[PDB]
């Protein structure tokens, strides 16, 4: 015998003797929804509760509040750590707080859900890891940005770079022309590049 | 490929740790006993794994019976009761300090096992999951002291399938069975990064 | 175009899980009562096929019936005009078990037309009643319903059960949920009509 | 259709004297302060290149080289419901010599970004600041923004000049004017996004 | 053939020697503790292998847990954590007297670990070369008298690769991860043979 | 023959580890500011990227991407007539941990273009500033400049690091030292010109 023989090495998967080699379990047929992958799920985009400034979880949490006449101010802004922070209870970081290294590209939304009468010009500036995040409307037209005419447009989608943290700020280019508080609605999800290895177990 | 459900859920966790005297305790399979496990099983709502438990049986101041109660049989009420003796219930003799190794197969009566049911038969008590019952005892006779051989069984679910992907749960347990909870989003303001 | 057309009835007007209805008559459109979303509504639910249990030849076939296994497709309707805004959210959520306001009784798991109106089991609507948020409900097949962007929206149920046919007098298979995320703004009250026809319903 | 993507930057959305820009890397979207189209506005002009004097790797590159030559697509935006009225007229005068309010200071012939807003050189938009009245002006390429019609102009600038690389910092090229003809009447502010992208920039 | 890297540096070493009580230690794997083992990794700049440990447990006046953590995961606070029972940690179970055995992969987060780092990611403060950490506890309850079992550590590396030949070092070492130094060159005269 | 071109350049005028710098723009020579080998000099060290964190459009893209990957063709030139002596060894350190004249402070291990004159992290060139004797650090790829038989030296350092790109202001890949073995003897002081071209110069 070897050293190591005798042990119960817990990730040492093995062949064992069935106690009830006889019984023919159920068969198993094809119920829907399938999910080989956990990476078949995370390509759905779900809210993030962006505005946790309230004090309690509410429907209201999943809302960026955006106001009328407001020119150059910042509707949101928000931090990519997916281990803590406002994406800790979304999907993606729910999954991600598993494991350690998440090395893979997103796909980061927005919808305005305002009247048909309301526009307003947006700028989703991206800045990458190492920069420090633009705080004024200038600095992130500067850069690499999406203007996102909401009035005409509804919804936006962004491809964020591969990451393997980054800024992400709105601001408002021209003023919120109102009809005769607006709300925002932001989605989260991954590309299907996005890795996932050394799962972790949270305590 | 660690990501894959045969790999995610498919993992030896310890689902019962116990202590018996030289007297038993029976216990219902439920994975779902533990947060660890049930917060990964909850994403899903039904799965279907065959099981596999590794038990290792030590001493504190022999040899241990792992008995696998199918559904249907009857537990045991006493330490001499003819139910230990029953030909149905497989029973494995190991020595306290070494580990014992089997497999049970699918033994619930749907396609998969329901970890939640919307209905009646109670709302939780469902017989689908219901997995049967592991009775322990310390085969010895008027030994002249107590051990305590305390019981640690490793259950590592394989050939694991899912299903019906469900939302993550961001709150504690405060029952078996049931989804009753007693704020998760910490609070920042919006704007600042 | 806008005028499908089932059976005796005719009506004027996101396939879940990307697996159509199928078998191993009395398909029909069943308009429910219009609910009313109002400034300060929380939410609604309904349950299939308990929601279908006194509509006529699908409701009787369910309770005579005992293993039955039927499929949907579930319209709801928010008519408006173009000055109206908000959205809801339409998800079906598969063996939704409730959290109690001890099991949940009967009476409310079982509501039947008229559902259950989370503005009045648990009616927290921030976990979904049962402590996950509702944010991560949107893994479910959903649609959003923008009055700005649409006015309809329609989800494709198909038989998500465990045993190929089950008494549908004692377990739900789906619950249709309709829970306003942007509430109405309006220059104080809005009609949201849903319809379900049952497809693919089958019996013993 | 309406997401023209420039370079690093991705923005939401008449060639002048047809003659396409084009040479003998820093073509990017830059959208200025938004112009707030009151009822008593008189006008706005954006002298370029020095528009773009501060805006990055441009603004850089036209302080480093001494001699340029650079072409531009201008996408003037006028964002409203379809309730508000108004049409705002955008010119591109070719070498705009100002009459003053002696020759006219520099501070002002070359504002930056900001522009001049004429309702603060001449300021007097009858005379288009040389004693020109206003209705000439149309012989430019130009285009009408009636919100009842349109709310995006785009006007195609080529690099008009006698020379073919000059001193971007001591002459401009082209002005863009924006000047207000019908005034805006509404059921009292509009906002004006004006969104330049330099193309076929060309330095020493 | 001994001169090859998969024979220089690929054998085993003890890279700790400790003493439970039947209570813990927690240990940064670090082979760079033994200087006969240092004084092998400094000819190297970077170097890849994948890890094998055996461990012998030894009694003096019984089952050993060997857990190793990844990184990443949380180190036990007391003996009666939750974190001794997580089921991300692997651990192997083996009788004092007996020796135990397992492999784990390369764990760094670039192609090879460092073993030298000019600059700051705490100057030999990185996290490149970390592998984790191992607890150990003497899986027990109350026992009546406390017996202490040595445990011997032997790490092998194997796979052995190399990169970027260093000069040997000369003088003895001062600090964990820092090349920090307190004559080598013996005294003769220089004609005289 | 004695007139190597690079960019807008020019300049009058040993691969390390046999691997030519290649990719997985920014290539000129920078000349340092020129050390001076009295008779009592102990050596020179220069930190790459680190050395070029200022000059000009390299330094600037060091800090403005995080991650970069460049290689290097280093000139280190001691002229001289025919009468002077002294040898001076340039060797490429990759990941030279220093030793404290606690860790050392970042100010000294990033010394910048005028790096660190060991006559002045600990200075002993007899251990390396590791405990590790000057004479076996002839492994890594060196040259001796004798003024009896050459005056020119060239490495060639490819880039030596652990992830394809890394980020270039917290870690020196390489860096050049020239320490002085034989003294300067003349019948006192003599300039050595340093000029660092980036080569296969990498970012982000």
């Amino acid at each position: 015998t070897l050293p190591g023989s005798g042990q119960f090495l817990t990730t040492d998967d093995r062949q064992s003797p069935s106690a009830l080699p006889n019984y023919e379990p159920t068969p198993r047929i094809h119920i829907p929804g399938k999910v080989h992958n956990l990476l078949e799920i995370i390509q759905v985009d779900t809210l993030i509760p962006m505005n946790n400034t309230h004090t309690k979880d509410e429907v209201n949490s999943y809302l960026i509040p955006l106001n009328a006449n407001r020119q150059n101010e910042q509707v949101f802004g928000t931090n990519l750590f997916i281990g803590d922070g406002v994406f800790k209870t979304t999907l993606l970081g729910e999954i991600v707080q598993y494991y350690t290294h998440w090395s893979g590209s997103l796909r980061f939304s927005l919808m305005y859900t305002g009247p048909a009468l309301s526009s307003a010009k947006l700028i989703l500036a991206y800045t990458p890891p190492g920069a420090r995040g633009p705080q004024d409307r200038r600095e992130a037209m500067l850069g690499t940005h999406v203007v996102w005419d909401i009035g005409l447009q509804s919804t936006i989608v962004m491809t964020i770079p591969w990451t393997s943290a980054g800024f992400l700020s709105c601001w408002y280019q021209t003023s919120l022309i109102l009809p005769p508080q607006v709300y925002l609605l932001s989605f989260i999800s991954a590309c299907p590049d996005f890795k996932l290895r050394l799962m972790k177990d949270t305590q | 490929s660690e990501t894959d459900v045969e790999c995610f859920l498919g993992r030896a966790a310890c689902v019962h740790v116990t202590e018996i005297q030289n007297l038993f305790n029976d216990w219902k399979i439920n994975l779902s006993s533990l947060v660890q496990l049930r917060k990964k099983l909850e994403l899903f709502t039904y799965v279907r794994f065959d099981s596999e438990y590794t038990i290792l049986a030590t001493a504190s101041q022999l040899v241990v019976q792992a008995m696998y109660v199918p559904p249907g049989a009857p537990n045991p009420k006493e330490w001499d009761d003819y139910t230990w003796q029953s030909a149905s219930n497989p029973s494995v003799f190991f020595k306290v300090g070494d580990t014992s190794r089997f497999s049970v197969p699918y033994v619930g009566l749907a396609s998969a096992y329901n970890c939640f049911y919307d209905g009646y038969s109670q709302y939780g008590i469902t017989v689908l999951n219901h997995m049967g019952s592991m009775a322990f005892r310390i085969v010895n006779e008027h030994d002249e002291h107590k051990t305590l051989v305390k019981i640690r069984v490793y259950h590592r679910a394989k050939h694991v399938e899912a299903w019906i992907p469900r939302a993550p749960r961001a709150l504690p347990y405060t029952s078996i069975g049931r989804t009753n909870y007693p704020p998760v989003i910490k609070k920042r303001d919006i704007k600042s990064y | 175009v806008q005028q499908i057309t089932l059976g005796n009835s005719t009506i004027t007007t996101v396939v879940c899980y990307a697996e159509w209805p199928e078998y191993l008559s009395v398909c029909r459109f069943y308009t429910l009562d219009s609910k009313t979303w109002t400034t300060g509504s929380k939410g609604w639910c309904w349950k299939l096929p308990d929601a279908l249990k006194d509509m006529g030849v699908f409701g009787q076939n369910m309770f005579f019936h005992s293993l039955g296994r039927s499929g949907y497709t579930v319209h709801v309707q928010c008519n408006a005009t173009k000055f109206h805004s908000g959205c809801l959210l339409v998800v079906v959520i598969p063996e939704h078990q409730l959290a109690s306001h001890v099991s949940v009784k009967y009476t409310f798991t079982h509501p039947g037309e008229r559902g259950i109106d989370l503005s009045s089991p648990v009616k927290d609507v921030i976990y979904n009643m049962n402590g996950t948020l509702l944010g991560n409900l949107l893994i479910f097949p959903h649609q959003f319903i923008n009055l700005r962007t649409n006015n309809t929206a329609t989800i494709v149920i198909p038989y998500i059960n465990s045993v190929p046919i089950d008494s549908m007098t004692r377990h739900n298979n789906v619950s249709l949920m309709v829970i306003p995320i942007a509430p109405l703004t309006v220059p104080p009250s809005l009609p949201i009509t849903v319809t379900i026809a049952p497809m693919c319903t089958e019996f013993s």
